Formats: C-alpha cells, sequence, structure tokens
C-alpha cells in the first residue's frame, strides 16, 4: 500500500535534510 | 445645512479599523456597503471585513457581515446582480460575496496569477447596460483587468497602463462618465490624472495631466445629467490639501480649491445638483461646495464629533444624504438641506455661466 | 546548474547597469535642458 | 475713493488671513495705482499678523510628530511606507508655508522683505523651513537599509514553523522564502524616486528585483496555498487518501 507522506512527516524529513546542510 | 441622521458602528467587527470604501446599492438605495482593512489590535480576527447596513430600519446591528483573509481595500455593489457584493483586497484577489449564502467567506476569489491582478486593488466597478456589464478592476501596479461577474477564474481582458516611455502608472482611484463604458479616467499617485480608453485602437492612457503635486486621493466624474451636459467635467482630491476641478478638453486646471488646512482625502459630485460637490479631509471636516453659490468658501461645513479623520465619502443616489467613513470604522450620515441638495431649474445655466467665467 | 546561475546573474547585472546608464543619460539631458533655458533667459536679459 | 470705501467694506468682514487674500486677490488692476496701495498699507500691518498665525498654526501641526499625526495612520492604510510617508507629510507643509509667503509678496508687493515686519516674518518662515528638510530622513534610511543588507537569496522556499491550535506539535507551513520588510523596500524606492531623492544604485537593485520576484513569489504561494487547500480536503475524507 503506497501512501502519500503526510505533510508533517514529509516536512520533518525536509527539516532533517536542511538541518544537516 | 447638514443634519446628523444616523451613525453606524459595530463593536465586534468595525472597531479599531479604518473605513476603506463605501457604496450605495442602486436597486436598494437604503443599503450601504462599507469596507474595513486588517485590525492591528486583533491579528487573530479576519483581516478584511465588509459590512452592509440599512437605513429603512433603525436597527444598529449590521444587516450583513462578510470577511476575508486579505484586507479589503475596496468594495461595491453588483449593479445587475443584486445578491452580489464585489471587493478588491490588499493581496489583489477580487473577492465576491453572495448574500443568499450563509457562508461569510467569499464564494469566489480571482487567482493572483500573472494573468490576473498581482497587487492591491483600490478601484472596482461594474459598468455597462443591463444586457452587457463588465467588472473593471485596477491594481496599484497599473494593471487593468476586465472580468465577468459570472466567472472570476480568468479576466475578460487584461493589460498594463502606461503613458510615456513605458512608465508604470500606480493607479489609486478611478471614475467614469455617466453612460460611457469605453472611456474612463484614472487618478494615479503621481498627482497626474489620465484619460484612458478601455478598448479600441487607442486603448490605454490617452492623455496626461500635470496637475496635483502630490498623490491623488480620489477622482470622480460628474454624475448629474440634465439640460447642459457636464460629463466632461471631473474632480480630483489629493494629499496636497487641494481639490482640482478639471475637464477632459483642457489639459490644465480649470480651478483649484485650497481652503483645506489638511490632507483632502476624498471628493465627489452630487448625483442631482450639477454645481454642488462634497469633500472630506483628515482633520475631521466634511465640506460642501456649491460652485453656483460660490467657488470661494464651503457652502456648508460639518465636523464629526471628536474630529475623527474622515477617509471615504459617498453620496446617496437621491442626493439628499451623504455617508462618510472615518479612521475608526465609524460611519456618519448627514442629510443635506433641501435648499442646497435640490437643484433649481436655473442651477444648470448658473453652473454654465460660472464655468464660462473661469 | 552553475552555468545557469552564472547566466542569470549576468542578466541581472546587465539590466541593473543598463538602468543606471538610462538614469545617467536622463539626468545629463535634464542638465542640458535646464542650462539651455538659462541661456535663453540670459539672452533675454541681454536684450532687455 | 469709492474703492477705498470698499477697502473698508471687505476687510471688516474678513478675519482670517486666507479670507483677506481672496478679496485682495480680486483687486488685480489696482496694484498699478499707488492710491489703493496706501489703502492696502492701512491694512498691511494686520495681514502680517494674520499670516503669522497661519504659519504658527502650520508650525503647530509640525509640532505633532508624523507618527503621532493622523497622517501616519491613514498613510499606512493607503500603502504608503513609513519613511516616504514622513517625507511626503513634511513636503506638503513646506509647500503650504511657501504658499503663504507668496501671499505676503502679493499683499506687501515686491521688495516686501525689506520691510521691518517683512524681515521678522521672513526670519520666522526660514527657521520653520529649515526644520522641514526632508533630505535628513532619506539619507538615514539609505544608511540603515545598507546596514540591514536586504536580499531574498537563500532558497526559493525556506520553510518556517507555526503553532496550530489543536495540534501538540508545531505545524510547518510551506512559505515562499521572503521577509515582510522586502515589500517595503519595493515601495520605498519607488516612492523616493518620484519624490526626487537619488536612491543608492545598490538599494535600487535590491528593491526592483524583489518587485520583479514578487509576481513569481506570489505565483508560487498560490501553488503552496492550493496544494495546502487541497490537502485539508484529503484530511476531511481519509477514504480518498
Amino acid at each position: 500500500e503506497l501512501a502519500a507522506e503526510d505533510e508533517q512527516v514529509f516536512l520533518m524529513k525536509q527539516q532533517s535534510l536542511l538541518a544537516k546542510q | 445645512k447638514l443634519s446628523l441622521n444616523r451613525q453606524f458602528f459595530d463593536e465586534r467587527w468595525s472597531k479599531h479599523r479604518v473605513v476603506s470604501c463605501l457604496d450605495w446599492s442602486s436597486q436598494y438605495p437604503e443599503l450601504l456597503v462599507a469596507s474595513y482593512n486588517n485590525n492591528e489590535d486583533a491579528p487573530h480576527e479576519p483581516d478584511g471585513v465588509a459590512l452592509v447596513w440599512n437605513m429603512k430600519y433603525k436597527k444598529t446591528t449590521p444587516e450583513y457581515v462578510f470577511h476575508c483573509q486579505s484586507a479589503v481595500m475596496s468594495a461595491t455593489f453588483a449593479k445587475f446582480h443584486p445578491n452580489l457584493v464585489v471587493g478588491g483586497t490588499y493581496s489583489g484577489q477580487i473577492v465576491l460575496w453572495d448574500n443568499r449564502s450563509n457562508k461569510r467567506t467569499p464564494v469566489q476569489r480571482t487567482p493572483l496569477s500573472a494573468a490576473a491582478h498581482t497587487h492591491p486593488v483600490y478601484c472596482v466597478n461594474v459598468v455597462g447596460t443591463q444586457n452587457a456589464h463588465n467588472l473593471i478592476s485596477i491594481s496599484t501596479d497599473g494593471k487593468i483587468c476586465s472580468w465577468s461577474l459570472d466567472m472570476l477564474s480568468h479576466p475578460q481582458d487584461s493589460m498594463e497602463l502606461v503613458h510615456k516611455q513605458s512608465k508604470a502608472v500606480a493607479v489609486t482611484s478611478m471614475s467614469f462618465p455617466v453612460g460611457d463604458v469605453n472611456n474612463f479616467v484614472v487618478g494615479s499617485e503621481e498627482g497626474s490624472v489620465y484619460t484612458a480608453c478601455r478598448h479600441g485602437s487607442k486603448a490605454g492612457i490617452s492623455e496626461m495631466f500635470e496637475g496635483h503635486q502630490g498623490p491623488i486621493t480620489g477622482i470622480h466624474c460628474h454624475a448629474a445629467v440634465g439640460a447642459v451636459d457636464f460629463s466632461h467635467l471631473f474632480v480630483t482630491s489629493s494629499f496636497d490639501w487641494t481639490v482640482k476641478l478639471w475637464t477632459t478638453k483642457n489639459n490644465k486646471p480649470l480651478y483649484s480649491f485650497e481652503d483645506n488646512a489638511d490632507y483632502v482625502y476624498d471628493v465627489m459630485w452630487s448625483p442631482t445638483h450639477p454645481a454642488l460637490f462634497a469633500c472630506v479631509d483628515g482633520m475631521g471636516r466634511l465640506d460642501l461646495w456649491n460652485l453656483n453659490n460660490d467657488t470661494e468658501v464651503p457652502t456648508a461645513s460639518i465636523s464629526v464629533e471628536g474630529n475623527p479623520a474622515l477617509n471615504r465619502v459617498r453620496w446617496t443616489h437621491s442626493g439628499r444624504e451623504i455617508a462618510v467613513g472615518d479612521s475608526e470604522g465609524q460611519i456618519v450620515i448627514y442629510d443635506v438641506g433641501e435648499q442646497i441638495a435640490v437643484p433649481r431649474n436655473d442651477e444648470w445655466a448658473r453652473f454654465g455661466r460660472t464655468l464660462a467665467e473661469i | 546548474e552553475h552555468l545557469e546561475q552564472e547566466k542569470h546573474e549576468l542578466r541581472r547585472r546587465f539590466e541593473n547597469r543598463e538602468g543606471e546608464w538610462e538614469g545617467r543619460v536622463s539626468e545629463l539631458e535634464t542638465d542640458v535642458k535646464q542650462l539651455q533655458d538659462e541661456l535663453e533667459r540670459q539672452q533675454l536679459h541681454l536684450r532687455e | 475713493t469709492r474703492i477705498t470705501a470698499r477697502l473698508r467694506d471687505q476687510l471688516g468682514t474678513a478675519k482670517n488671513a486666507n479670507e483677506m487674500f481672496r478679496i485682495f486677490s480680486r483687486f488685480n488692476a489696482l496694484f498699478v495705482r499707488p492710491h489703493i496701495r496706501g489703502a492696502i498699507r492701512e491694512y498691511q500691518t494686520q495681514l502680517i499678523q494674520r499670516v503669522k498665525d497661519d504659519i504658527e498654526s502650520l508650525h503647530d501641526k509640525f509640532k505633532v510628530q508624523y507618527p503621532q499625526s493622523q497622517a501616519c495612520k491613514m498613510s499606512h492604510v493607503r500603502d504608503l511606507p513609513p519613511v516616504s510617508g514622513s517625507i511626503i507629510w513634511a513636503k506638503q507643509i513646506d509647500r503650504q508655508l511657501t504658499a503663504y509667503m507668496k501671499r505676503v509678496e502679493d499683499v506687501l508687493g515686491k521688495g516686501w522683505e525689506n520691510h521691518v515686519e517683512g524681515q521678522k516674518l521672513k526670519q520666522d518662515g526660514d527657521s520653520f523651513r529649515m526644520k522641514l528638510n526632508t533630505q535628513e530622513i532619506f539619507d538615514d534610511w539609505a544608511r540603515k537599509v545598507q546596514q540591514r543588507n536586504l536580499g531574498v537569496s537563500g532558497r526559493i522556499f525556506t520553510i518556517e514553523s507555526t503553532r496550530v491550535r489543536g495540534r501538540t506539535g508545531n505545524v510547518l507551513k510551506l512559505k515562499v522564502n521572503f521577509l515582510p520588510e522586502i515589500i517595503t523596500l519595493s515601495k520605498e524606492v519607488r516612492n523616493l524616486k518620484w519624490l526626487g531623492f537619488r536612491v543608492p544604485l545598490a538599494i535600487v537593485n535590491k528593491a526592483h528585483q524583489a518587485n520583479q520576484l514578487y509576481p513569481f513569489a506570489i505565483s508560487l504561494i498560490e501553488s503552496v496555498r492550493t496544494y495546502e487547500r487541497t490537502c485539508e480536503k484529503v484530511e476531511e475524507r481519509n477514504t480518498i487518501s
């Protein structure tokens, strides 16, 4: 079951990406 | 003489807001729609508010309430769609409200794409016949867009207004002659009015006027129609304390009034009396000038209690009453004396002679 | 991507300096116009 | 001599300085005759006192600072940024001061400044005129802006955090990478160029580019808003997720 990432979880992923940079 | 008739003020909604615009419904002359921007004191509240009050009833409560996320810089009634109220907001979305719907949010709002408006819209109007009607809106970037009231997804027509060397005209106010739909007049922040054409070979800005040396606050064309036509005349208020009476033909001032010791924030003709017009300043004064009686002193004057800075003024269609909105979200209505408001049969010839004199 | 960024910044500096040139040209032409007006006024004063 | 009687007639009605100028304005042919000028000289010493009051009252308006004045509140209503708003508010006062001084030249004729009364009023007007300089305000803004060093830069999107009622974790809302002040610089520079001040070319670049980036910037936040607004529809009905 492929499900779109929630706004919160996708944005926490993007937070993790931005923070390490 | 001006007599205080009615004051409108909603504690919940209108408090701590400026009155951004005013209009009277044609089919319901006893209906007054007013605009309010964001309230700094209430960030959580809706920024834009639009309230419709009534005069046949003596109830103080707003007859209809509307609100939106963006601050409403302008609003008006839909002349041929009596259920609809059009508004232009700070962000540039042309919001629309239907009184039948219980929802307060706009039923329609334009996109703010490149095709549509992209700046605050301070002037919106529905012009045309009952068969044909068009919603003209202009933003502060000089973009002018015509829309259909039935569809606000994409404009009927759209262009950007320039006058010389492709210099953008930051339009701040706009008006039309009575019965005219192709030719219109716009007062920018330059202090320069422009007679412009909506559509045709010469569509765009047709003429420059040098005129005011500061930003124009309001521009209004002659409304009364009778024996002698005066639609070619118009009036312009500005930040420079001066109110300029002009015509299309001449490129320079026919006359300028400077009695006001304050920023004159709006000017408007009477819809019945040809020579009479009104103006409102930020010191707290509403002044009626009757150019037949005098091009020298206010024919009548009145100060709102506490002298709140008057922002917007709107004549009623009958011409017997004037409504004014101040910087406190508080509306004041004054009934004009019958002697001033009612034009005699010779007032038209009197104004013709006065115009000949100047 | 680096070439694209460089190209955009070149377009930007191009337009900025172009606007500066237009402003300089307009100001110098204004100086010429005003000074020609003053020359006319001085010749009128000469004849007066 | 009949006009001299009218000269009695017209002034007795008028108490304000402006009022006397209008009726005085009518007497355009009689500035050649030094008979009416003497009858003007009967009233001249009063008119300097009257216009002194207008300039006093004009100074009184200047005593209230621009932020205190109603002009600042309603300039804010009318998408006029603050620094330009203060400049415009000061510029009009200076012009109306100049307008009063021209009336004095009409009232007192050419060479009025040589009058002992004329010297005093001219000194009063000059001092107020100095106080109305608008170059001082524009220069500070150019320095302060350069200190701030505005530029969108960064990324096209820079997400920020928001606390939403009914959710214990901060809700991140996608935002166009932008600052509120960047709006003002577009309006400030646009206003200042019309006013006549020579904006620094650097600040000119930073302002117009944000103005030129504004259509694309607001174009993107539509996509954010629409993609947001679409999501709550999906949140409303978990079935279609």
